[PDB]
C-alpha cells in the first residue's frame, strides 16, 4: 500500500504502492513530486513558486502573483502576465505580444515593428518610415526625411 | 537523507 520514510534531517518521502510516484516533503517546507512519466513538480515554500520539468525539455514556472512562464525546448519563452497578456520571446530576439483586448505587437530584433490594434488599424515602423493603415483603406505615412503622405481610398 | 533545491530568492 506504499511507504512513508522519515529521515533524521526531517525530510519525508512517500512512495506509491507501485513505486511510480514519489513525493518528497523537505524539512524546509518544499515539496517535490516525481510522476510515473518522469515529470518533476517542485514547490518552493518560501517563494511560493512552482517549477515543473517535463521529459520533453519543457519547463514551466508559476509565480504567486499568478504569472506563468513557459520555456520550450527550442529556446522560446512564453509569459502569461496576471492581466493575461501573452508575450512570446524568440531566441532570435523577435517578441510578440497578444493583449487580451486584441492588440498584437510584433517586435523585430532590428527594431522594426508591426502593431495590430484591436480597432482594426495597423501600424508599421521601419528604418525609413512609420505607417498607419486604416480600415477604410486610407494609408498615412511619415518618412525619416520628415515628409508626410496620405494615400486616399480608391473609393 | 535528502536536501531541497537552493532558494531562488535571497534570504531577508
Amino acid at each position: 500500500g506504499g511507504r512513508l520514510v522519515v529521515f533524521p534531517n526531517g525530510t519525508r518521502k512517500e512512495l506509491s504502492a507501485d513505486g511510480q510516484t514519489v513525493k518528497v516533503m523537505f524539512f524546509n517546507g518544499d515539496v517535490k513530486h516525481t510522476m510515473p512519466d518522469q515529470r518533476v513538480i517542485y514547490y518552493y515554500a518560501e517563494a511560493q513558486t512552482t517549477h515543473i520539468t517535463y521529459p520533453d525539455g519543457m519547463e514551466v514556472l508559476q509565480f504567486p502573483n499568478n504569472q506563468t512562464e513557459k520555456h520550450f525546448p527550442d529556446g522560446r519563452k512564453e509569459i502569461t502576465f496576471p492581466d493575461q497578456t501573452v508575450k512570446t520571446l524568440h531566441p532570435d530576439g523577435r517578441e510578440e505580444s497578444v493583449l487580451t483586448d486584441g492588440t498584437i505587437i510584433q517586435l523585430n530584433p532590428d527594431g522594426s515593428k508591426v502593431i495590430q490594434f484591436n480597432t482594426g488599424q495597423r501600424e508599421i515602423h521601419t528604418a525609413d518610415f512609420k505607417r498607419r493603415e486604416y480600415p477604410d483603406g486610407t494609408v498615412k505615412t511619415v518618412y525619416s526625411d520628415g515628409r508626410q503622405e496620405t494615400q486616399y481610398p480608391t473609393g | 537523507d535528502l536536501s531541497p533545491r537552493p532558494s531562488p530568492n535571497p534570504h531577508p
